[PDB]
């Protein structure tokens, strides 16, 4: 939270975005996000449209890895383009356990 | 003591405490809602509202809803009618503000979550088959749809190609149109009439006014029959009678109790029912029969109820049906109606005891009438029926236009025409 | 962390630690005949276990 | 009918302080409950061979 | 005026947070179970009818 | 606005009176246009031997149909004309007649109950129409599976004693019941004093008391013909019935131990226990979501119909238990989540969870209390057990003083190494071995 490193510290996080290469693999970010059981009931709200969306890519991206082959860089997920579409429903999960956590002990 | 207090709103809600020195309290809120504000493309959206109290809602999560009235060892209920909804909060006297906090959210600031009413789908199947293991419950839905075109004939339950296929935006849409405050009353029983007004005045940012005017109900002389397996046959019989809140709707209500609703006396044989002595001097077998009153705010049913053996049903129909000709015929003693006010004042009375009961019987008076009224002044209005009055409300159903609903082995049950 | 953080953690363990002596010394006794332990079998007077 | 149904007789088979189908069992059941059951001890005890 | 359980007849259904179902007022009336063989059946999804609402505490 | 405290201080109290007979009556008066009014009697089952085992059954169907004064149906006649209401029961200890009517027709109410009691006919043309009436009546119980199952649980739980029996006693004895043993059964156990008067509503102390002393006098108030029973205690006995039948669609299962009577102070912590299991039905909309462990299990896993827990207690004894409604392939996992709630709180149990089962137990006592019908059945029926009305004040500080230490302690008594009574009805293949449910009464870590 400092403003006179607002764009500096989004130089960093450009070049950590382009080092990390599941953008040549033409992946969104929360596609990539390791499955434990809070995910796993945030997968199960999502609607239809964008539940079809999330396994076809992860699809079109395992038969990549197989081949040990990558994309068109005209076809990478850009930067400013990646959709954090599974963000508010995880925090609504979490926020969820936490209630019945503090409900157990008090 | 301190009897009622009564009250309207600028906004037009009501507002209706009596002070007990009870230690248990009780909180109501009444809604001009139900089925028959639902037209033929959203059946069924007002049972599914009604299993949906415990959702999250903006105020409190689901979680917190169960646990926190659980805590306390407190009640939450929800009973519908055709034309109302009534949702009901009960616990000792001291939790009574944070159940109170609880009943407002449920009603005025729902969220309905596409995956928490998709979970609740299979419980309107569960629901539904609960019921109709009565089957009375069946023969008096069919007996609506044959009686009206619409806005009565609508269900309780949910159409079985419906279920599933309720959707959020229907139930948003719903409650925006029918939960208005000019359409609510608010009951309390161990509360004070302070507490409950600033209470009421957190339900009035949105919903104004009236939201949306029924369809007035148009009578259908119609017939419906269904062939099963149970070994008893359920029938009905009934035609169009008088509003609620009439003069003839007193008569009406003196002649159910001349004819006989309902026994006395654990396991008598109803003597002083005229409808059950007339069956029973030519059948000899096991049967029921009994008074059926039906009234609405524009709209009313009276008739006859029988239940049977398949092969004697055509013989306890007609006798029934014969018997009420008499009446309408001027056969009819003062000491019959003289003993028939005391059976529907004493019922009346009985019925009020509770606090149930009680909290059910404002309820329904704030919403139809708008006030209050002293038991001392309905029992005069029974006082005021006449002996005229009684036969000429068996001579408007003897010559009326007729429905039929009948279930169980109907090899022998006649047609509505003959 | 707040990972098991809470007084009901040990409530559960306040009523279990005197049975938890079920947990140490046990194995204190587990490993009398099964090891020979020579020097702590003086312990007592009483075990002249081996002739 | 269900209420044709009743258990039959078991005199022949009860430890000797039950026989007595009158008085209500409060101290004949705790002193009754061990007669099988140092059996169970002390066959434990023989187990450290 | 009134109810629709006063001038008794037309039904009613109910669902509870921690109590049971319950349908209608006068829909099982009686001196149909004095004479004789009248059977609630075994059920499938079967429920309590007492339902706790009147237990003596 | 007065608390939850003032208002248990404000409770209209309860005056008893005796008659000369030995006959006592009890109110309570609370300005009310209606009232109720009954009879309670020491009679029941347990005190009748084989030989007449539906003795005390027959003489309830009779009791309506006819007295000297008023012969047939013009008891009825009487009662329908003024709006009033009549009902009775039989349980294995207690029988009551009583009438609901208006608080200005209880001159007329008291003089129809005495009698009904005294000079009832049992005439011999009305006891033959009476026997068919009552055979299929005992048809139509066989097709309820939760009546059939509790009383599978009285024959084993108290197998040789007069606490085994049922209510309506065996077909064959119905064949056979005469006018004679009718009439031995009511000059033995309808004494005045083992009879209460009781009345709640509009009434005043008084004007009852006068009532009775005109129509409930000539009663025999002495000990003639000497009749007092010698009552012999009831053993529990840990047995097993089971029941198969495979063409049912669902299975009913009961297992309790043995609990304490009526007067024994333990029943207060034991029914905050029982609160702490609770209750589940699957028309319940809190599943998931609810406090009790057993019934957020069976929502989530769908395991059961319904289940329930009991506390009946009799004079000396009583049952301790629970009842649920599950398929076929389900018996074996509820039984086994069951046995480890009991378990958990003979050990382990916590001070939150008894607040909550303190806040349900008051809940539960005051929602029972309304209405004339339900107070004046309180009445009747705690002079029979106690001696005496316990207050509500006096019921808030018996709650009051439970605690977490308490429970553990109580519960630990009558739960742990005791031997169970299981009654079972088909399909039931996979219900457990007794000695697997024996085992399951001790646990392992503890």
């Amino acid at each position: 939270a400092v403003a006179a490193s607002s764009k500096w510290l989004e130089g960093i996080r450009k070049w950590y975005y382009n080092a990390a290469g599941f953008n040549k693999l033409g992946l969104m970010r929360d596609d990539t996000i390791y499955e434990d059981d809070d995910v796993k009931e945030a997968i199960r709200r999502l609607p239809e449209n964008l539940y079809n969306d999330r396994v076809f890519r992860i699809k079109r991206a395992l038969d990549l890895t197989m081949r040990q082959q990558i994309l068109p860089k005209e076809q990478w997920t850009k930067y400013e383009e990646d959709k954090f579409y599974l963000e508010p429903y995880l925090k609504e999960v979490i926020r969820e356990r936490k209630e019945r956590e503090e409900w157990a002990k008090k | 003591p301190q009897d009622l207090e009564f009250t309207r709103l600028p906004n037009g809600l009501v507002i209706a405490s009596l002070e007990n020195y009870a230690p248990a309290s009780r909180i109501g809120l009444f809604i001009k809602a139900g089925s028959r504000y639902e037209d033929s493309n959203n059946l069924g959206t007002s049972h599914l509202l009604r299993l949906a109290s415990s959702l999250t809602t903006k105020g409190a999560s689901s979680f917190k809803i169960t646990r926190g009235i659980e805590a306390v060892g407190g009640k939450l209920s929800v009973t519908s009618t055709r034309e109302s909804m009534a949702y009901t909060v009960e616990c000792l006297r001291d939790d009574i503000e944070i159940l109170m906090e609880f009943l407002l959210n449920v009603t005025a600031a729902p969220e309905f979550r596409r995956w928490e009413v998709a979970a609740l789908q299979s419980q309107l199947r569960i629901d539904k088959a609960v019921a109709f293991q009565n089957p009375q419950a069946q023969v008096l839905e069919n007996l609506h749809a044959a009686a009206y075109r619409n806005a009565l004939a609508n269900s309780l339950y949910c159409p079985d190609y419906r279920i599933g296929k309720v959707t959020p935006d229907q139930l948003h849409y719903y409650v925006q149109n029918h939960f208005t405050s000019a359409r609510m009353a608010l009951i309390g029983l161990g509360v004070s009439h302070p507490v409950l007004k600033q209470v009421a005045e957190r339900f009035l940012n949105m919903r104004g006014g009236l939201g949306l005017s029924g369809a007035k109900a148009k009578y259908r002389g119609g017939e419906i029959r269904d062939q099963n397996g149970d070994s008893l046959v359920h029938a009905a019989l009934v035609a169009e009678s008088a509003a609620t809140g009439s003069a003839e709707a007193n008569a009406f209500s003196v002649l159910q109790h001349v004819l006989g609703a309902g026994p006395h006396v654990k396991r008598g044989s109803n003597a002083t029912s005229s409808l059950y002595q007339a069956v029973a001097k030519g059948v000899h077998q096991p049967f029921d029969v009994s008074a059926f009153n039906a009234s609405y705010s524009d709209s009313g049913l009276f008739g006859i109820y029988t239940i049977s053996q398949a092969a004697s049903a055509g013989d306890v129909i007609k006798s029934a049906y014969d018997q009420v000709k008499a009446i309408a015929q001027g056969n009819l003693s003062n000491t019959d109606v003289q003993a028939a006010k005391n059976k529907l004042k004493a019922g009346y009375l009985m019925s009020v005891e509770s606090s149930e009961g009680f909290l059910d019987e404002v309820g329904s008076q704030a919403l139809v009438a708008g006030s209050y009224m002293q038991p001392s002044t309905v029992l005069q209005q029974i006082d005021s029926v006449a002996d005229a009055d009684v036969i000429n409300a068996a001579k408007k159903f003897v010559s009326g236009r007729k429905s039929m609903a009948a279930s169980g082995n109907l090899g022998h049950t006649p047609f509505v025409d003959e | 962390l707040s990972r098991f953080l809470g007084p009901r953690y040990r409530e559960l363990a306040r009523n279990w630690i005197p049975t938890a002596s079920m947990w140490g010394a046990v194995g204190a006794v587990g490993l009398v005949w099964a090891t020979d332990w020579r020097l702590i079998l003086d312990w007592v007077p009483y075990i002249n276990g081996k002739f | 009918s269900h209420t044709d149904i009743r258990v039959p007789d078991f005199s022949d088979y009860r430890r000797a302080e039950v026989l007595d189908s009158t008085k209500s069992s409060k101290e004949s059941s705790d002193a009754r409950k061990g007669f099988s059951y140092l059996i169970t001890a002390t066959t434990t005890v023989g187990v450290a061979y | 005026m009134l109810s629709v359980a006063s001038r008794s007849g037309p039904f009613a259904p109910v669902l509870s947070a921690t109590s049971r179902g319950v349908a209608g007022a006068l829909r099982p009336l009686v001196q149909a179970a004095l004479p004789a063989t009248s059977e609630s059946p075994v059920l499938d999804a079967k429920r309590s009818f007492l339902c706790r609402e009147s237990l003596s505490g | 606005t007065a608390t939850y405290a003032q208002a248990l201080q404000s409770v209209p109290e309860t005056q008893v009176s005796q008659l000369d007979n030995g006959l006592r009556v009890a109110s309570e008066q609370s300005s009310q246009p209606t009232c109720t009014v009954g009879v309670w009697i020491d009679a029941g089952s347990r005190y009748e031997n084989e030989k007449n085992n539906g003795a005390g059954y027959f003489v309830e169907h009779l009791a309506f149909k006819g007295t000297k004064n008023r012969p047939g149906s013009a008891l009825e006649k009487e009662v329908e004309s003024m709006g009033a209401h009549l009902n009775a029961y039989s349980t294995r200890e207690h029988t009551a007649y009583y009438i609901k009517a208006l608080s200005k027709d209880l001159p007329k109410a008291v003089e129809l109950l005495a009698d009904i009691v005294q000079n009832c006919s049992l005439e011999d043309s009305q006891i033959e129409k009476e026997r068919d009436v009552i055979l299929q009546e005992l048809q139509e119980n066989d097709s309820s599976m939760r009546d059939v199952v509790f009383d599978y649980l009285h024959a084993t739980a108290f197998q040789g004693t007069p606490l085994a029996q049922s209510v309506e006693g065996p077909s064959e004895n119905v064949r056979k019941l005469s006018r004679a043993d009718l009439t031995e059964y009511v000059s033995q156990h309808y004494k005045a004093p083992r009879m209460v008067l009781a009345a709640a509503g509009g009434v005043e102390h008084r004007q009852l008391l006068d009532l009775a002393q005109k129509h409930f006098s000539s009663l025999s108030g002495t000990y003639v013909e000497d009749a007092v029973p010698a009552f012999t205690p009831c053993r529990f006995t840990g047995s097993e019935i089971r029941h198969r039948d495979d063409a049912l669609p669902l299975a009913h299962v009961a297992i309790a131990v043995e609990g304490p009577g009526w007067a024994n102070p333990d029943n207060v912590p034991l029914q905050v226990a029982n609160a702490i299991i609770g209750h589940y039905d699957s028309t319940y909309g809190g599943g998931t979501h609810m406090s009790s462990t057993l019934a957020s299990v069976a929502a989530t896993r769908k395991l059961c119909q319904s289940f329930q827990t009991f506390n009946i207690c009799y004079a000396e004894t009583g049952l301790l238990g629970a009842h649920f409604v599950c398929d076929n392939m389900s018996i074996d996992d509820m039984m086994f989540f069951l046995q480890g709630q009991w378990m958990r709180l003979c050990t382990s149990a916590t001070e939150s969870e008894v607040v909550r089962g303190k806040n349900i137990l008051r809940n539960a006592l005051v929602s029972h209390l309304d209405g004339t019908t339900p107070v004046c059945e309180d009445i009747g029926r705690s002079l029979l057990t106690y001696g005496r009305r316990i207050p509500l004040a006096e019921w808030e500080s018996r709650i009051a003083e439970v605690d977490a230490s308490v429970v553990r302690e109580v519960c630990s008594k009558y739960f742990y190494d005791q031997c169970p009574a299981v009654a079972g009805l088909g399909p039931i293949e996979q219900l457990p071995d007794y000695n697997r449910i024996r085992s399951g009464m001790f646990w392992l870590r503890f």
